[PDB]
């Protein structure tokens, strides 16, 4: 996350971090239930073998709420394509169930029509993660969150050098220096409604981080609600 | 009008059925007596920051 603030105690409890062999974060995730994590399909081509970490806010110490989980089944969308990042979505089934507590809890799944007319027409969404702090920096040791305005579909297409499919949306800023970034991928885009937080996207791609004239691109979760429901059943 | 007038007064999901607002809630919540509010059924319900 370029810009934004730290997540304070209890504020981003649905964050999940995908970790490689070196206990090193390379992608984010969203806790959907005691057994399921939502992430980006393109994250699965970034580590031979990985685990899932939840309950963590500072990777440089133990605050006592941390929990690591092994993955039993990886469920990747079959229509996912490396060439455009279309259908960039996957669910992970965990070997052991997540025990909810301070800093560990799920985000809610919305229903499609209500989310598209009521959530997605809200001024902003919220993206969070342990990714780079600026295009050329290192990853954050602190979990961060950032408020990102929804971006008109038409402008987003004009601004983009790459194709924006019906399965994607745009958020972020035209010029201001705040955006998601490298390492935040597969992470949560949630929208707040009456003190309740609903999943609205997954961090997918961008032409750098916070570049003038470019927006952040996210997987349109609302197009995938039936697919998520199926995957969560086997 | 209806779901477009302040969310139909619903806490969560709003749906129109024949000139009438119908409220509902995400999984883990049950609809309140007044057919509008969503009540958490157990601890650590989805979408809530932990305290
Ligand atoms: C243009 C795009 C890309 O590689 N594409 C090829 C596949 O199809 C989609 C575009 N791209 C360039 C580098 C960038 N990688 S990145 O640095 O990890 C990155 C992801 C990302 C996500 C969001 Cl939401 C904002 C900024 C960034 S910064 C990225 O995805
Ligand atoms: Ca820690």
């Amino acid at each position: 996350i370029v810009g934004g603030q730290e997540c304070k105690d209890g504020e981003c409890p649905w964050q999940a971090l995908l970790i490689n062999e070196e206990n090193e974060g390379f992608c984010g995730g969203t806790i959907l239930s005691e057994f399921y994590i939502l992430t980006a399909a393109h994250c699965l081509y970034q580590a031979k073998r990985f685990k899932v970490r939840v309950g963590d806010r500072n990777t440089e110490q133990e605050e006592g709420g941390e929990a690591v989980h092994e993955v039993e089944v990886v469920i990747k969308h079959n229509r996912f394509t490396k060439e455009t990042y279309d259908f960039d979505i996957a669910v992970l089934r965990l070997k052991t169930p997540i025990t909810f507590r301070m800093n560990v809890a799920p985000a809610c799944l919305p229903e499609r029509d209500w989310a598209e007319s009521t959530l997605m027409t809200q001024k902003t969404g919220i993206v969070s993660g342990f990714g780079r702090t600026h295009e050329k920096g290192r990853q954050s040791t602190r979990l961060k969150m950032l408020e990102v305005p929804y971006v008109d579909r038409n402008s987003c297409k004009l601004s983009s050098s790459f194709i924006i499919t019906q399965n994607m949306f745009c958020a972020g800023y035209d010029t201001k220096q705040e955006d998601a970034c490298q390492g935040d991928s597969g992470g949560p885009h949630v929208t707040r409604f009456k003190d309740t937080y609903f999943v609205t996207g997954i961090v997918s791609w961008g032409e750098g981080c916070a570049r003038k004239g470019k927006y952040g691109i996210y997987t349109k979760v609302t197009a995938f609600l039936k697919w998520i429901d199926r995957s969560m059943k086997t | 009008k209806l779901c477009s007038l302040d969310n139909g007064d619903c806490d969560q999901f709003c749906h129109e059925e024949q000139n009438s607002v119908v409220c509902s809630c995400a999984r883990g919540y049950t609809l309140a007596d007044n057919g509008k509010a969503c009540i958490p059924t157990g601890p650590y319900p989805c979408g809530k920051q932990t305290l």
